[PDB]
């Protein structure tokens, strides 16, 4: 193939022009392409985190694409003058505006959550939009509210800084295994939120969960937080037998289906189809009642509202207005029936929106930029951890410690040069801080980013003599506080091999830390860490006796999709070689045994059942008996419709 | 789908435990069986009393043999207590179709205005 | 004669392994590797 | 270290292929691994960029290696250019392994750096492949370490594509082979007849 | 898998031939002549139809240095250079004689001639023939235990 | 002691008390009671009161014609050739009725009829067969005669084919599988051919046509069943049969410890609650005093959250039982010697949160898998006497190397804890 | 034509026992029109269909699920396969096939040549029998332009042929009596002697001077070709010239980048495809200078194939009232039509992501997949999942899915599409042709 021979280097000279998804990862001109094709994925697969943190080391390449990602960000098309603004719940509330310069109308919404997919989400900081009220003016550049990934000053972030060393400890760190300190564990957090239907029919009823009789609070309330992971259980009732089955609704009986869930509830909605009349009665269906009433006078709020502004001359109204102000005065009229996948249903739905934090634990995965994946195995207290003793700045603690072995195996040396660079930052930051006057200070800075990156010189005098005598003050002691940030291109301008073999000579005063209990120099510097989306609590599965199919074989059931149990209890299937790695052993009629009794006889899985329930626990001497099996009558009958039959002898 | 079959062991195991425990406790012999079930069908009026009473425990299978020792026990545990009529009702047989009344107030009322 | 491992089960002399392993359409319809006459016991027929 | 292998199965055949023996030799296994964990805590093993710096002042031959490009006056075969690799790497772990140094021990156990992976981080890399088996026929002449060029990057996106799609293809006819003869040579069976 | 994994390969070497050598040094995939007066006779029926490509490709040819010439027996096969095909198609064509009249002065120095490619020698080859025994029946046939 | 295959007749097991006569499967809004979705016959769907096994099948009745075997027309169609255009009837007419016989094209028996088909069927045979390329097949049908012509056509019980009349508000609405469409189709056929009461001389092309077409229906149905049911891979035959699923299993993740011997893992809090289930509440049982009704709900509240008075009966049951819990453990997909393993139990992980096994990490090479995030299956093992059967296959047996009888390599030192023995042995 | 109808509308308070659902989707009603003319009968038929609005300009909203659209990357056309040259249409992908044949002449010269057939209508026809039926021998010899240099000539005028042009005019034999008259200048390129060929080709030995002027004479032949049947064998071959004239539709017309004059109908289209038939095959495939991006129009699929379906079974109706089958044509149009297909078919891609990231995740994203897609994964052509040199700088050479590589990538985001070009990523093909 000589077609390479078109492709000139020429003319790709300064330009970043041929990279995509690789403008974020630094340094891309280092690595081989094996372990940089795992970055994309790794990429597309990252939680939010909720102390999202800018890169110390940045590409100077995700601030735009943070600004033209729009699906995190919400910002005012043209200036607006706030109309009204009315409540519907006790967080979410909406607000109809006005345009100044076409006289359209349109409306802005303030939520508490958003549901990206089944399992995760993320919670808004709505903060500019709470303080806006009274008939205010909204510019051009405002934003209304954003996630918790961007900054106060639109600066994105999707990761944390931790301190990290490369050290073994106790072989736990065979293969790939990480461990981490208790304190960047607190640092580190995801968030996590779910919606559940729950149903209710006629003949259905709620237990009293919550409460005492005098409150029959079925479910939680609107702020309150569930407990034992219940969210609500009902029990079928029948005509027949009542009398002794409604005796005591404080605790659960042993036919019942209760609903599993984990979290805060922050949002409810209820949808009927019964009679208001048939429910004034029922004492039991009070609370919904409560809520169901709650909702309507809202809608009857907007009927009340702007029935001036859509039914009146002007019209001049945004689609999304217009379908909203239809969509809630359907409600307040009479004779509306609900249907729900294309049928009508009998008694109420509701919804309910569910916001939770799960910290970190044991068996997560976490990754740097260079497709450095690992596992997290064990966590200790901060304690443990090495630390510096002997130097000046005594008391700087690694929060993670990597694997040695393969790093060079893995063909990488990107992340060295991180490290290398982080530590060279450390050195340099406490050299400044030490002593000097601010008349000189910034010019201990600019020596070192004049060997760096060229480009960065230039606009850090110009910043530097921009402002005046206090703030250059305060951003001294901010740098000094934080650290100084480096700034190098991914592929064209960056530091290679002879600039730091120049960076080690010029500066003869660095020698590596001496921890304590070592015996062994080392360097700790500080790198970027993301979370990844693998956990597991999403593959856990157990099953002990769930629902069987038609022919009689175990198989899977859906109850876990509509959060009516903990674990999926989903059977593992035995494998084509699976049974003959069994055989490998001399022994055949055990196997055979066991699976007859496990999953093919029922007389023998009924009667493997009650030996094992009853009889000795601490030492069991099963005695199966002989009942032909139903594969064995599902193959004869099958055979027999074909026309042959098996004879032994 | 079909329902499980874990929950339907443990009923029968119970049911199973309770007539061995109710066996042990009387030490009662198969003859006083013959001589106090006197061939009787089952009806539902103490099907239904038995039912009521055992619920809290377990249910009630469909297995005569095992209802009829239940009932047994049912006689002997309202009997060693204060109640009288209950124990006789269930002795014997019922009348093969149950009687019709009117609203019968006046004992409803009694029964009413009763603190129980 | 030496046969490939694939017709080396097929037209051999057990019943159980032909049934298990492919080519169930051929080995019923017709009788080009003759399933009539494999009576060879083994291991695996405890599974039928 | 490979002489204890030869250690273990001397113990075997002199006690006989004991029931006992076994177990004794299970406990020494994980004894043995016990006490390896402490000595890793207490010395600590490190990976630092600057031990390879710091090893350039000292010994002079190890800076002509570390800035070697190919030759562009003579010509040169597709096997020269194997020759001249070959040349190199081999003096490379000659002169680490013989001197003092942060990745001495790394070496000379020989668990953790292989020979010919090693090879490509500090020397040139040299020729790759393509989707059809037919070399390319643009030697690369820089090492990883030193940089890559937009051509070079071309060459290189073409090996990591290969890889994914030989993965994924075995993986999916992986278990095909294994069936087949397992499904045959499984009724023999051993009789004591002498 | 594992050794697959290694993307780097082997090269095998190359018996040009007395004549190759002392005429072409050849450098990667190029050919380069000493002296560019020697012209270069090819006949007609030299040419064939590429597998892969379906241009033409000269396995074998004999240069027309002057009143000398010897055969060559490439062991690979040629490409014949785009530049100097151009005008082979009327100038260079010479079916008067059968046979093909490629003047190298023509051609100017330090140009391209010849491209030749190479496979190289998987190492994964011997272990796919292992397979092939078993079921391709390619030599289990013919042959005893 | 050795399975054989062999033909069977239908006459000697058919059963007259049940057969099937309706073609509409559906009347007055639910399933018929004579149809293919009869409940009579096969039983009730979601009942089971019923107790109707698998194994009763039924039978369609066809006289007084007779067809040829299905499963023997293969065979057929190979010994003489041209069996398409030779059961066909394909007569033509004049202007006035008088028949043209075009039988110079076609050869000497031609467009005869089924039902004279098998009359003559010993003499054509002879014409039309090979005895140099087909002596095999001949010899065959010789000695297999009178299960050439079928009588009665047999089908399968509606578990293995369901079909569900679940209704909407846009009308009713009926699923089933593909195979239901052909059985409906025979049935058919055959109900439209004995309306003939009176003795009278049926016109050939009125009947005779229905007769081959019905022959075509029958052929497809074979063909159908063993293209979907058996041959394929997701079929019962290599699903059910060889491999199967199974109840009282798990699947976890792998994270590694240390500070103990080779053979002692540790699991997660929860699937061990759930697992050894049964055998908890006897335990339960005795020591609470309290039958089994109640304990079971005890159970329940003590696996939501954490507690301490489950956990001490926890963790007394791993001590005093014989020979210890244990369990195989296996991995997805196996290929390699040793990737499935016969483990015992040593401790139980004391947090909740906790979802991940601990093995050690020289036990980890014989799986040849790692951490980076695979899902192994968990298999418990209950009868004491089937435990000293699977020993066999514990790790201790798996020590010496049965490829030579050294000392197995995979069970030895590797990775970094090569380079720690040689930092203190040098 | 159609139209885009208004929807805002102010509710008023009814009491009509409405149905509303509980789950939110938005829509977006098309109002089409149709005029069915008859003797008499002059309705006209006023369809509406439900097509989901783009929101956020990015997603749609339907049953309160919420998806995302991405482009689709395939070749433009007049492209090359294994043995065939094809090229690209909405329903009917006409392909020419190539076969070697021998010819020898008057002096037994032998000559190894290539003869093309149209496969279309699963059959093969060679490809100057068409033009031979619908302009005739004379009126095909005209439009091709080589009117000049071939003659026909008969036993008579062969006796009295030229001897001394004989070298200069390659004769070559028609039938025991007629002869050919070519030039060999002519006869020197290849391309032109494919049109030899094939006229060779086309010819049998039973021939009639009269009969060649005449276009039944073949056009019955291209009838037996389709009908056995004698009775019928002209009125069916009517039938396919008719078919034959419709393959090309309007879309196909727009996206060629060929001149106006190579444009006018499929008889052009074949004439310039059959006149540069070496320099087409000689191009390569997998450069990107041939390629388009299509959004929409893989998405109008089920529509167009239900109008297909519906156009063949009227076109295939014998001895009937036409009206009735005109109605039942445009009887069923459900509301619903096109949001069920879609989702059914599972055309759009589930919104799966769990990261804020979206601008290199979803918004910029392609596959190979879909809709006449020659990519599949039990095909096994590992040459589409390679990369070439004209990848970089117009895409992305390292985000690939790692359950299929090579079915998904990125579009790289300094790209710059030439405007009005109808997603073309260049503005001239890979091979010039000029």
């Amino acid at each position: 193939m000589d077609d390479i021979s078109v492709i000139k280097n020429e003319d790709y000279e300064g330009s970043h022009r041929f990279l995509a998804e690789e403008l974020l990862m630094p340094n891309a001109n280092k690595t081989d392409g094996n372990r940089s094709t795992m970055f994309c994925s790794h990429l597309a697969q990252a939680v939010t985190l909720q102390k999202a943190e800018p890169p110390l080391v940045y590409t100077n390449f995700e601030n735009q694409v943070g600004k033209y990602s729009t699906a995190g960000y919400r910002k005012a098309n043209s200036n607006y003058k706030v109309i009204e603004k009315i409540y519907k719940n006790d967080y979410n509330y909406v607000l109809i505006v006005q345009d100044q310069e076409t006289g359209e109308y349109t409306l802005f919404e303030r939520a508490e959550c958003e549901f990206l997919t089944e399992h995760y989400g993320f919670q808004w900081d709505n903060d500019k939009i709470d303080s806006l009220k009274k008939d205010d003016t909204i510019e051009k550049d405002t934003v209304l509210y954003k996630n918790t990934c961007y900054d106060e000053n639109m600066n994105f972030g999707y990761g944390v800084n931790l301190n990290a060393a490369y050290f073994s400890y106790k072989n736990e760190t065979l293969e790939d295994a990480i461990v981490i300190s208790e304190s960047a564990a607190k640092k580190l957090g995801t968030f996590s939120v779910n919606k559940v239907k729950v149903s209710v029919n006629t003949n259905d009823i709620l237990l009293n969960l919550y409460g005492d009789n005098e409150n029959y609070k079925g479910f939680p309330d609107i702020g309150e937080h569930i407990k034992n992971q219940i969210i609500a259980s009902r029990r079928r009732f029948d005509y027949n037998t009542a009398l002794y089955e409604l005796k005591n609704l404080n605790e659960m009986r042993d036919s019942d289906t209760p609903f599993f869930a984990d979290g805060k509830i922050v949002d409810i909605e209820i949808f009927s189809n019964v009679p208001e009349e048939e429910l004034k009665v029922q004492k039991y269906n009070e609370q919904v009642l409560y809520y169901i009433n709650k909702q309507k006078e809202f809608s009857n709020n907007v009927y009340q509202k702007l029935k001036k502004i859509v039914e009146g001359k002007d019209n001049n109204v945004s689609d999304k207005l217009l379908h909203f102000y239809n969509n809630c005065k359907m409600r307040i009229d009479e004779n509306i029936s609900y249907t729900y996948q294309n049928s009508k249903f009998s008694g109420f739905i509701m919804e309910f929106t569910i916001l939770e934090e799960e910290p970190l634990n044991k068996g997560s995965k976490i990754t740097g930029r260079y497709g450095n994946k690992g596992v997290i195995s064990k966590i200790l207290p901060d304690d443990q951890m090495p630390t510096v003793a002997e130097g000046r700045f005594k008391g700087l603690k690694a929060d993670i410690c990597l694997n040695p072995l393969g790093v060079f195996n893995r063909l990488n040396p990107s992340q060295l040069i991180e490290q290398e660079l982080n530590w060279i930052a450390k050195f340099i930051r406490k050299d400044m801080e030490e002593a000097g006057s601010n008349e000189e200070k910034v010019s201990i800075l600019l020596d070192f980013l004049n060997r760096v990156n060229k480009e960065e010189t230039e606009l850090m005098e110009e910043f530097i003599n921009s402002l005046n005598k206090t703030e250059l003050e305060e951003f001294l002691n901010d740098i000094i506080e934080n650290g100084i940030p480096i700034c190098q291109k991914p592929f064209f301008g960056n530091i290679g091999l002879d600039e730091l073999w120049e960076l080690y000579n010029h500066y003869d005063h660095i020698d590596y830390f001496k921890c304590e209990g070592i015996s062994t120099p080392l360097i700790i510097g500080e790198i970027y860490m993301v979370r990844l989306k693998h956990e597991p609590h999403s593959k856990f599965s157990a099953r002990s006796t769930s629902f069987m199919n038609l022919r009689g074989l175990p198989a899977k059931s859906k109850n876990f999709k509509e959060h009516k149990d903990l674990y999926s209890k989903t059977p593992v299937r035995i494998g084509n070689m699976e049974i003959s790695n069994l055989s490998l052993t001399n022994e055949m009629g055990s196997i055979m045994d066991m699976l007859n009794s496990y999953s093919n006889n029922e007389t023998n899985r009924r009667e493997l059942i009650m030996q094992l329930l009853t009889g000795n626990p601490f030492d069991t001497n099963i005695d199966l008996s002989d009942v032909e099996s139903g594969t064995s009558k599902i193959l004869k009958s099958l055979f027999t419709c074909l026309g042959l039959s098996i004879d032994d002898v | 789908l079909r329902n499980d079959q874990g929950n339907s062991i443990i009923n029968e195991c119970s049911i199973k435990q309770e007539i061995a425990k109710i066996k042990k406790k009387y030490n009662v012999t198969d003859e006083v069986m013959k001589e106090f079930i006197n061939g009787r069908e089952l009806n539902s009026i103490q099907i239904y009393l038995v039912k009521i009473y055992y619920s809290n425990k377990f249910k009630v299978n469909s297995n005569k043999n095992d209802i009829f020792y239940l009932l047994y026990g049912m006689t002997r545990e309202l009997g060693e207590m204060n109640f009288s009529i209950i124990p006789e009702i269930l002795s014997c047989a019922i009348a093969p179709n149950v009687r019709k009344m009117n609203n019968r107030k006046k004992l409803v009322d009694k029964i009413i205005h009763s603190d129980k | 004669e030496i046969f490939r491992i694939t017709d080396a089960n097929l037209k051999g002399d057990s019943l159980s392994r032909s049934l298990l392993f492919e080519q169930v359409k051929k080995q019923l319809t017709t009788l080009d590797y003759d399933t009539f006459n494999k009576t060879k016991s083994s291991i695996l027929d405890k599974l039928l | 270290l490979k002489e204890y292998q030869n250690y273990y199965t001397t113990l075997l055949e002199h006690f006989g292929y004991s029931n006992e023996i076994k177990s004794i030799i299970k406990d020494v296994i994980s004894e043995l691994a016990i006490f390896s964990g402490d000595i890793n805590v207490t010395f600590g093993n490190t990976v630092s960029i600057k031990s390879l710096i710091d090893l350039g002042n000292k010994v002079k031959r190890f800076r002509e290696l570390l800035h070697y490009r190919l030759p562009n006056d003579e010509a040169l075969e597709f096997n020269d250019i194997e020759a001249i690799i070959k040349k190199n790497l081999d003096e490379i772990m000659k002169i680490l392994s013989e001197t003092d140094n942060m990745l001495r021990y790394y070496i000379d156990s020989g668990a953790g750096i292989n020979s010919k992976q090693f090879g490509q981080v500090l020397s040139l890399v040299g020729s790759k492949p393509d989707l059809f088996g037919k070399i390319i026929p643009y030697p690369i002449n820089t090492s990883f370490l030193r940089g890559l060029d937009v051509r070079s990057f071309y060459i290189n996106a073409l090996g990591a594509r290969k890889a994914l799609i030989t993965n994924y293809q075995q993986v999916r006819n992986s278990g095909y082979l294994t069936r087949k003869i397992s499904m045959l040579l499984m009724d023999t069976k051993l009789i004591d007849l002498d | 898998l594992s050794a697959k994994h290694l993307l780097e390969t082997r090269s095998s070497k190359i018996d040009w031939g007395t004549n190759f050598e002392e005429n072409f040094i050849v450098n990667r995939n190029l050919i380069y002549p000493k002296v560019y007066n020697g012209t270069v006779i090819i006949k007609e029926d030299d040419f064939k139809e590429d597998e892969e490509t379906e241009e033409q490709v000269f396995d074998t040819f004999t240069l027309k240095s002057g009143n000398r010439f010897i055969s060559i027996s490439s062991p690979m096969r040629l490409f014949l250079n785009k530049d100097l095909k151009k005008q082979l198609d009327e100038s260079f064509y010479n079916i008067e004689e059968m046979q093909f009249e490629i003047p190298l002065n023509k051609l100017d120095e330090g140009d391209s001639f010849a491209t030749f490619i190479m496979d190289n020698n998987e190492l994964s080859k011997p272990l796919r023939e292992i397979k092939d025994l078993i079921e391709t029946n390619k030599y289990i046939k013919d042959h005893n235990v | 002691m050795g399975k054989k295959l062999s033909l069977i007749d239908f006459n000697e097991i058919y059963n007259e008390e049940n057969l099937i006569t309706r073609a509409n499967p559906i009347e007055n809004h639910e399933f018929s009671d004579d149809g293919i979705y009869s409940e009579r016959i096969f039983g009730s769907y979601n009942e089971d009161d019923d107790d109707k096994d698998i194994d009763t099948i039924g039978w369609i009745n066809i006289e007084p014609y007779y067809i040829i075997n299905p499963i023997l027309f293969t065979i057929i169609k190979k010994c003489i050739p041209s069996i398409n255009k030779i059961i066909n009837y394909q007569q033509s007419i004049d202007q006035n009725g008088e028949n043209i016989d075009l039988t110079e094209e076609i050869g000497e028996d031609d467009y005869i009829g089924l039902v004279k088909f098998k009359d003559n069927f010993d003499d054509l045979l002879e014409k039309y067969t090979d005895k140099k390329k087909y002596q095999k097949e001949y010899d065959f049908l010789i000695e297999n005669h009178d299960k050439i012509f079928i009588n009665k056509l047999p089908v399968f019980s509606h578990k293995l084919r369901p079909a569900t009349l679940l209704t909407g508000s846009k009308g009713k609405v009926l699923a089933f599988d593909e195979i239901n469409n052909y059985y409906n189709f025979v049935i058919e056929y055959i109900n439209q051919i004995n309306e003939g009461v009176v003795s009278d001389d049926s016109i050939d092309l009125l009947l005779l046509p229905l007769l081959y077409n019905m022959q075509f229906y029958a052929n497809n149905i074979l063909t159908r069943i063993i293209s979907e049911y058996l041959r394929g891979k997701k079929g019962f035959l290599r699903k059910n049969i060889m491999g199967s699923r199974i109840n009282f299993s798990a699947r976890n993740v792998i994270t590694p410890l240390i500070g103990h011997p080779i053979d002692e893992v540790a699991m997660p809090y929860k699937t061990f609650a759930e697992l050894y289930k049964f055998q908890l509440i006897n335990l339960i049982s005795k020591v609470k005093g309290i039958n089994y009704n109640e304990a079971l709900k005890f159970w329940e509240k003590g696996i939501l959250g954490f507690n301490q008075e489950l956990y001490n009966y926890m963790e007394e049951l791993i001590t005093k039982t014989k020979g210890g819990c244990t369990f195989l453990l296996n991995r997805n997909p196996t290929i390699s010697i040793g990737s499935i393993l016969y483990l015992k139990i040593g401790l139980i992980k004391k947090d909740y949160k906790d979802l991940t096994l601990g093995i050690s990490n020289n036990l980890l090479s014989a799986l040849s898998g790692d951490y980076d995030g695979d899902v192994l299956n968990i298999i418990p093992v209950f009868d004491n006497k089937m435990k000293e059967h699977f020993s066999l296959l514990s790790p201790q047996n798996f020590l010496v190397d049965r490829n030579n009888g050294r000392f197995n390599g995979d069970f030895d030192l590797q990775k970094d804890q090569i380079l720690g023995i040689f930092i203190l042995n040098n | 034509g159609s139209s885009v109808e208004p929807i805002n509308k102010v509710y008023k308070f009814n009491k009509e026992e409405k149905t509303s659902d509980i789950e939110r989707s938005e829509l977006q009603l098309i109002k089409m029109s149709f005029l069915i003319e008859k003797d008499d009968k002059k309705e006209e038929i006023n369809k509406f269909i439900y097509f989901p609005k783009l929101i956020d300009s990015q997603y749609f909203i339907i049953n309160g699920n919420r998806y995302y659209p991405i482009y689709q990357l395939l070749d433009s056309g007049t492209y090359r396969t294994n043995k065939a040259l094809t090229l690209k249409t909405l329903l009917m992908p006409i392909v020419l096939r190539e076969k070697k044949e021998t010819f020898d002449d008057i002096n037994g010269e032998t000559h190894t040549m290539l003869n093309v057939d149209l496969d279309l209508f699963k059959s093969k026809v060679p490809f100057l029998i068409y033009f031979f039926s619908k302009f005739g021998f004379e009126g095909t010899l005209e439009y091709f332009g080589l009117q000049d240099l071939i003659h026909v000539l008969m036993k008579e005028d062969l006796d009295q042929l030229d001897e001394d042009e004989i070298n200069d005019n390659v004769i070559f034999m028609i039938t025991k009596n007629i002869s050919l008259v070519v030039d060999k200048n002519f006869f020197s390129n290849k391309n032109n002697q494919i049109i030899i060929a094939t006229l060779l080709n086309c010819f049998n030995t039973r021939i009639k001077i009269d009969k060649i002027y005449e276009k039944d004479y073949w056009v019955k032949k291209l009838g037996g070709y389709f009908t056995t049947n004698n009775s019928n064998k002209q009125e069916k071959g009517e039938g396919i010239i008719l078919s034959f004239e419709r393959i090309l539709d309007e879309w196909t017309k727009k996206i060629l980048r060929t001149e106006e004059k190579n444009k006018e109908d499929i008889y052009s289209v074949v004439r310039w495809m059959i006149n540069n038939y070496l320099a087409l095959v000689k191009q390569d495939n997998m450069n990107l200078a041939n390629k388009r991006i299509r959004l929409y129009e893989y998405l109008l699929h089920p529509l167009l194939i239900k109008f297909s379906k519906g156009t063949y079974r009227v076109l295939n109706n014998r001895n009937s009232n036409k009206f009735e089958k005109i109605k039942t044509i445009f009887s069923n149009i459900q509301e619903g039509f096109l949001v069920k297909k879609i989702i059914n078919n599972e055309l759009l891609r589930y919104d799966n992501s769990v990261n804020s990231i979206s601008l290199f995740t979803l918004i910029l994203r392609y596959t190979q997949s879909g809709p006449q897609s020659p990519f599949s994964s039990n095909s096994t052509n590992n040459k589409l999942r390679g990369l070439h040199p004209s990848y970089l700088g117009r895409l992305g050479l390292t985000s690939t899915s790692a359950g299929d590589p090579g079915a998904s990538g990125s579009l790289t985001p300094f790209l710059e599409l030439p405007e009005n070009s109808y997603m073309h990523f260049t503005e001239e093909p890979e091979i010039n042709l000029n």
